[PDB]
């Protein structure tokens, strides 16, 4: 009936215990209860002690501490015992495995599914290649490429995945030796620091290249992403542990009428009563006792060493904060500015089925929203692209239409072009003895002129 | 071609029968369909006509399920027949025999 | 270090052997507990009593060897199984530092095929339990069958727990050959189930595993199927030997030492010697072993194992062969069929009966509704000749209402049936669609939309119909010679004549 | 050495191209496109069917004999039998 509360901080967990009693009512009638000693041999004795002078229904253990080690030993006792367990905070709940027979985990991480799919959705928005996917040969290793072949179908670029065994120059010039701007990582800490020094010592840890680090966890690289799910609050992770614990007690009890226990005191499968909502986040749980829908944040790195929120994920929706992007690439850096002239550029809305630009086209951004440019001189510039290779931007223009000499001063595209704000002019402009003096120009492709056009004849 | 299609894809039909009438009643302008049906159409219903040079000359294939048995034996007997006067004989007495 | 497992004394002369073969070889065993918790606190004891640097075997009772791995896990220090089979234990997610000196039964899985491409068996069914080994054994087949072009024709899940519609379903297909997997209490159940039909006569060959055979030998044992089993089997005194002399070999190599931990009643930290021996364990190859080149896989087996290939004979299992961790022996002895074949009957089963589906098309397939009877008028051609009908359902959410079709195709198809002897029925697709590939509503995947789903989802078995060639429908069925070559042409109405 | 070139070259080199293969154009003598001569063929199905020859292009048409004793890829110039005239 009651609820146990089991920590395993050797100071911290004090003061949260002694807070306890208060937030636990303060978050059904069934009473809570505290005790935390904080080492296997500690941890069986001290929660079989527990269980068996406590009859209570549900349990919940809260730590972020050496998070790879708990969660097996915790699930296997709750699977002997039959007991609804919870792990928040970290820690154990960090660890996501296949369950068992009995087992009865619910484990308040994330999975790395979840985790790809957030980071994957983030993308597409930045990138278009989930260029490098890089793996230290751990245990999630085989998931982690199955789940990236899954979701690469349809539609992205991509350019290679290896693994690194972690001499650090030969590890580090195996990482070299694909080219790729965007990097993302699966390896564990202790793998996490050898593998970013040897990166740092073979140059990829400048502001040009992004590693999203995603394997399990939390001389540094610029350009850090990850994802989480919530917190840095301990009371409120509590809270939303014990009303999910309450939850399903509850909905069991009303079920059928029962107490929760099945003996399994001294010896001699119910992970499928969760429709759960709390705190404004969804809390449904599937079979293998993680998290459904999850509410996701992903977090950057900071010149002063800091994690900050950078975009939300819920209700399989994302929400960043400033949406617009340029591939800096750092040359290769060519802002294109363009006119419209509907016989050689054509300017159409967007394909909002896809919410993307259909094929044979380009994005274009006016100057925030995205249209989709196509026709004769922007095939004729993505072929030089092609050929010459550069990441072009379609930056349109607004102030002026071609140019002119307005108060000795320029507009249009030659205004752009001019004051250095656009790397170069393509589309729809003519040449001129003042237009040449001024800016350069490049070979005529498509003699034209002045010409009259008369009535039906 | 692909522009050409997602502009297409706006007033694609479902069955040949109902794009065959509506091209009767002028409610379309041009169709696009394979070579043989359209040949039959003409030669049967005289107020439309064929046009265009041929743009894809696949032929027409009797499917079957991947690594059946048959395969071999099917084609074989398809290539006979054809072949043989079968094949014309089937196709004179069936299409090709009316001229208006 | 000890294995829980008389057996005292087998693991003080094991101890003993390895010390002739600083400190040597330390014995420190234990005996199992009727409480699995009870099992963890003696483990947690005897770990905190001791320097433990391990070894666990598999009592004969289903037991579990999980809390000695857990426990092992939460101090990273190696452990290495005896004799446990359950592949739960191979997958290092849960078990990190976990190896095992027997196969589990995904190997079991890879002697399957391996037999399968000797004897030319081309089509295959699996009756597979959905429980956990049983899933990562299909897997494994489903891939060593990715190289080679050719699928599983259909593969059945069991759930734990009659599988007599599941019977039926393999017996209808054209497949005979058919490969299960699952407990031996379910094995024993599918295998009343199938004795009960005539799905266990002659034509039907089947091979399970060892742990199958050996509950059905206990209960009922359908005679003439084939089985395998390790060629060692229980064998758990040779397996204690090589065990203990690749520890030593290991111990030796080490000797970095860093800290083997001891006394961790409360030594909430991990001992990186334990990882070090891990990864030196998984590059080392024990030599000269007392099962022969004893190689640990990556994922933590062995490899280049041994089998026997063995059959079924009233109650009584012969050893027909010998499969190598590379291939299998041929034969050493006659091998018998429950069907009492002398050889090796063909797996398929040409079907006389064939589905065809079809599309209302003008030229080459007339649809017409049927007669009041239900028959169809006997009309004729021009020359005085009959139309060869035909009635198939299919047309019109509304009901399937038979219809009477005739056509070229279906002219075809009448040639077709005279010249390789068939029993046809024709029904036209309920969605009315030619059927390309079209990618699902809120998924990646992508499915065979219309028509085609007719023939991908074994609806049908032969698409008849005014059917074009292009590429991915070449990638995903196989096609036949062209029968009408032809083009895509341009309808336009005309008007030509002028007052 | 001589020079090959025209259709059925190109089309082996395109698809040389988008498979990869080393291919030599080892020409024929010993008969024309094949026949059943004494029960044995010749020219390029002869030389297919006996292992001496890995793959044939170029001019050959496809029948039923040939289609039984070699197998064929799909056809993509269709033709037959046709009869030409004098001036008219
Ligand atoms: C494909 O055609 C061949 C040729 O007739 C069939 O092979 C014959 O099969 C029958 C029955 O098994 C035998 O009696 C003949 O001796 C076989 N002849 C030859 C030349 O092989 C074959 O069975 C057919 N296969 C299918 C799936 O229809
Ligand atoms: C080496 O072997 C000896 C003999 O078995 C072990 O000594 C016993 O160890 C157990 C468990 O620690 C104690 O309960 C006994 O009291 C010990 N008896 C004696 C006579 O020493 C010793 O612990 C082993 N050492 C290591 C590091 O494994
Ligand atoms: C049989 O009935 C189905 C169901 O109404 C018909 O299919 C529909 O056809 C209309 C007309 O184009 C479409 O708007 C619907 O979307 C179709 N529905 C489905 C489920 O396909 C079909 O045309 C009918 N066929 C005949 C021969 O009567
Ligand atoms: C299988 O079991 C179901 C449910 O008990 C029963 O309806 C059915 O008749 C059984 N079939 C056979 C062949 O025993
Ligand atoms: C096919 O049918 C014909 C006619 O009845 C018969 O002579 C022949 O033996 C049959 N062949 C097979 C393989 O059924
Ligand atoms: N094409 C002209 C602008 C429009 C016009 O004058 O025709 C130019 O480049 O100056
Ligand atoms: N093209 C023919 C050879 C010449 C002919 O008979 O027209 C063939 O492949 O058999």
């Amino acid at each position: 009936l009651n609820v146990a509360l089991v920590f395993s901080g050797p100071a911290y967990a004090a003061e949260a215990a002694r807070l306890g009693p208060a937030v636990a009512a303060a978050v059904d009638v069934r009473p809570v209860a505290l005790v935390l000693n904080g080492d296997p041999r500690s941890l069986v004795l001290q929660l079989c002690d527990l269980l068996s002078g406590l009859r209570v229904h549900g349990v919940v253990f809260e730590d972020d501490s050496r998070a790879p080690a708990v969660a097996p030993i915790l699930d296997f006792l709750s699977a002997q015992t039959s007991l609804p367990i919870v792990a928040v905070h970290g820690g154990a709940a960090l660890v996501l495995t296949p369950k068992e027979k009995g087992s009865t985990f619910l484990q308040l991480g994330s999975s790395t599914e979840q985790q790809l799919q957030v980071i994957f959705e983030v993308l597409e928005e930045y990138d278009w290649t989930s260029f490098v996917a890089v793996t230290t040969r751990a245990p999630g290793h085989r998931a982690f490429l199955s789940y990236i072949e899954v979701l690469t179908d349809g539609s992205v670029g991509w350019e290679h995945r290896g693994a690194l065994t972690l001499g650090e120059a030969v590890l580090s010039a195996q990482l070299r030796s694909v080219s790729a701007q965007i990097r993302l990582l699966f390896c564990a800490r202790e793998e996490a620091e050898p593998v970013f020094r040897a990166a740092e010592e073979a140059g990829l840890t400048g502001s040009g290249y992004v590693w999203f680090m995603v394997g399990p966890q939390l001389p540094l690289p610029a350009g850090l992403f990850a994802v989480r799910s919530a917190g840095w609050d301990l009371a409120r992770r509590v809270a939303a542990g014990v009303a999910v614990v309450a939850r399903g007690a509850q909905a069991l009890l009303r079920d059928y009428g029962f107490l929760p226990e099945l003996g399994h005191d001294c010896r001699a499968s119910l992970h499928r009563y969760f429709n759960i909502t709390w705190d404004n986040r969804d809390y449904s749980f599937n079979e293998d006792g993680f998290l459904v829908n999850p509410s996701l944040v992903v977090i950057s790195l900071t010149r002063d060493r800091t994690w900050e929120v950078v975009g939300s994920w819920e209700q399989q929706t994302l929400r960043l904060k400033y949406p617009l992007w340029s591939r800096y690439g750092r040359t290769q850096h060519l802002t294109v500015a363009t006119l419209e002239e509907r016989p050689f550029v054509i300017v159409e809305p967007a394909d909002p089925i896809s919410g993307t630009c259909i094929r044979d086209s380009v994005p274009c951004r006016s100057q925030p929203e995205k249209r989709c440019c196509k026709g004769f001189c922007i095939d004729i510039l993505k072929r030089l692209a092609h050929t010459i290779g550069f990441s072009y931007d379609l930056y349109l223009v607004t102030n002026g239409k071609h140019g002119k000499k307005i108060d000795g001063v320029w507009n249009g595209m030659i205004g752009e072009v001019f004051y250095q704000r656009a790397d170069m002019a393509i589309g729809s402009l003519t040449i001129n003895e003042e237009r040449s003096e001024i800016v350069d120009f490049s070979v005529p492709f498509v003699e034209t002129g002045i010409s009259v056009m008369v009535a039906r004849s | 071609l692909s522009t050409m299609y997602r502009h297409m894809e706006k007033h694609n039909y479902e069955s040949a029968a109902e794009a065959i009438q509506a091209v009767r009643d002028n409610k379309l302008h041009a169709f696009i369909w394979d070579s043989a049906v359209l040949e039959f159409e003409a030669s049967q219903k005289c107020d439309l006509v064929t046009t265009g040079e041929l743009f894809f000359r696949s032929g027409f294939g009797i499917g079957m399920r991947k690594d059946s048995p048959w395969k071999q034996n099917v084609s074989l007997s398809i290539l006979k027949s054809h072949e043989n006067g079968f094949m014309e004989d089937l196709d004179k007495t069936w299409v090709r025999y009316q001229e208006c | 270090i000890g294995a829980v497992l008389k057996h005292e004394q087998m693991f003080r002369e094991a101890v003993n052997q390895a010390n002739k073969r600083k400190i040597q070889l330390n014995a420190t065993s234990v005996t199992h507990k009727p409480n699995a918790i009870q099992m963890a606190l003696s483990v947690c004891e005897d770990l905190i009593s001791s320097q433990v640097y391990i070894l666990v075997s598999h009592p004969p009772t289903h037991f579990t060897p999980t809390p000695v791995s857990y426990t092992a896990g939460f101090y990273r220090i190696p452990v290495l199984g005896l004799t446990t089979r359950m592949s739960i234990y191979s997958d290092k997610s849960i078990h990190l530092s976990f190896l095992r000196t027997v196969p589990p039964y995904s190997h079991q899985s890879s002697v399957w095929f391996e037999m399968m491409r000797v004897y030319s068996w081309n089509h295959i069914i699996l009756l597979v339990s959905d429980d956990h080994e049983g899933r990562a054994a299909q897997k494994r087949l489903e891939t060593l069958l990715e190289e080679r072009e050719s699928k599983a024709e259909k593969v059945l899940q069991f759930d734990p727990g009659n599988v007599t519609a599941l019977l039926m379903e393999a017996k209808e297909l054209e497949a005979r050959v058919i490969i299960l997997s699952a407990s031996e209490d379910d094995a024993a159940t599918v295998y009343r189930a199938a004795a009960m039909l005539n799905m266990t006569g002659s034509g039907y060959v089947w091979l399970v595993g060892e742990r199958e055979i050996s509950g059905n030998a206990l209960r009922y044992a359908p005679d003439g199927i084939l089985g395998l089993q390790l060629i060692n089997g229980k064998n758990e005194s040779a397996h204690i030997s090589d065990a203990v002399g690749v520890v030593a070999q290991a111990v030796h190599e080490l000797l970095n030492i860093t800290d083997p931990p001891r006394g961790c009643v409360g030594n909430t930290n991990i001992w990186k010697t334990g990882p070090l021996f891990k990864r030196v364990l998984m590059s080392s190859k024990y030599a000269d072993g007392v099962t022969g080149r004893v190689e640990f896989n990556e994922d933590g087996d062995r490899k280049f194992a041994n089998y026997s290939i063995m059959n079924l004979q009233n109650r009584k299992l012969v050893q027909v062969g010998i499969y190598n961790g590379t291939h299998v022996i041929p034969n050493d002895r006659k091998i018998i069929w429950p069907g009492g074949e002398t050889e090796k009957p063909r797996g398929y089963q040409m079907s006389t009966r064939l589905k065809i589906v079809t599309i209302h098309q003008e030229p080459f397939v007339y649809v017409k509704p049927t007669l009041s009877d239900g028959t169809c008028k006997e009309e004729f051609t021009v020359n005085g000749d009959p139309v060869k009908k035909v009635i198939c359902t299919g047309p019109n959410p509304r009901h399937t209402v038979p219809q009477c079709c005739y056509g070229f195709c279906i002219d075809l198809l009448i040639k077709l049936a005279r010249t390789m002897n068939f029993t046809y029925e024709v029904h036209l697709v309920a969605d009315g669609k030619f059927g390309t590939q079209e990618r699902v509503n809120n998924s990646n995947k992508k499915e065979w939309n219309g028509m085609m789903g007719e023939l991908l989802s074994g609806q049908a078995d032969m698409i008849v119909a005014p059917l074009t060639i292009n590429n991915e429908r070449a990638q995903y069925i196989e096609f036949s010679k062209p029968f009408k070559y032809q083009g895509l042409t341009i309808l336009v109405k005309k008007e030509i004549p002028r007052s």
